[PDB]
């Protein structure tokens, strides 16, 4: 490591390795996932905001690109463990990279990497809608994908996720809400996770291309 | 020995022709 331009040189530099992981169909931390209902959480399309509100509906978008969210558990080491009901995530819409930035008084927005604090956007999982802690291993297989009913309470305000009443059946923050906020899950496969980061890397260059030449 | 000395000559290094040209007229 030079002085911040990393390059192979004739001076040694220490390198403290840290692990991430080491079965089938369990919430292992780091997956890019749809968030099904029993219909899944979307973001409004482009060519029309720059995609900042949040819809929640069915359609072909659950087969399509925008409905893709990636958990990032706070532990840098061993983030590839399984997921138990209560360790937190900082969710992220992967096609644009914006975090699920929430102020429950204001709206359920999509801001940049500034609002991604441990409190401004962190959510968790709670198996009950009642109001009610570490290991450095590859995990205890708590949640599954197809057979799971999950519910989310924000850390920063304590409010709970329910839907309102081109469908804008919008997920909102409340105290009790409905009884059919029943988050079922589906993982996205290998290349579907791969294509999404390819699109985001293009737009962060192609819009960067277009803005520069128009000077 | 030709292998060993140069390996120990990279662990500390010490343009040379950019520097030794400037002293080629160095006097007083």
């Amino acid at each position: 490591l030079s002085y911040l331009h990393v390059d192979a040189a004739f001076q040694q530099t220490l390198w403290s390795v840290a692990p991430i992981s080491s079965a089938q169909g369990y919430l292992i931390g780091g997956d890019v996932l749809r968030l099904l209902h029993g219909e899944c959480l979307t973001v409004p399309s482009g060519e029309h905001e720059q995609r900042r509100t949040v819809h929640y509906e069915g359609g072909a978008v659950s087969v399509h690109a925008r409905s893709l969210w990636r958990l990032e558990t706070l532990r840098v080491a061993w983030s590839g463990s399984h997921i138990r009901w209560g360790q937190p995530f900082r969710l992220r819409h992967v096609t644009t990279g914006k975090y699920l930035s929430l102020m429950e008084d204001k709206s359920l927005l999509l801001m940049d990497k500034e609002k991604a604090d441990v409190k401004s956007t962190a959510f968790t999982f709670r198996s009950s809608k009642e109001k009610l802690k570490e290991v450095d291993g590859m995990g205890t297989s708590e949640i599954k994908y197809g057979d799971s009913v999950c519910f989310i309470q924000h850390i920063g305000t304590g409010l709970w996720l329910t839907y309102q009443s081109s469908i804008q059946r919008k997920a909102i923050m409340h105290h009790e809400g409905h009884m059919d906020d029943g988050l079922n899950l589906s993982r996205s496969q290998h290349e579907e996770s791969r294509t999404a980061r390819v699109i985001r890397s293009t737009v962060f260059l192609f819009n960067r291309f277009i803005r520069g030449l128009d000077a | 020995n030709a292998n060993v000395v140069v390996r120990l000559l990279i662990r500390r290094p010490e343009g040379l022709l950019a520097a030794m040209e400037e002293a080629i007229k160095i006097a007083e």
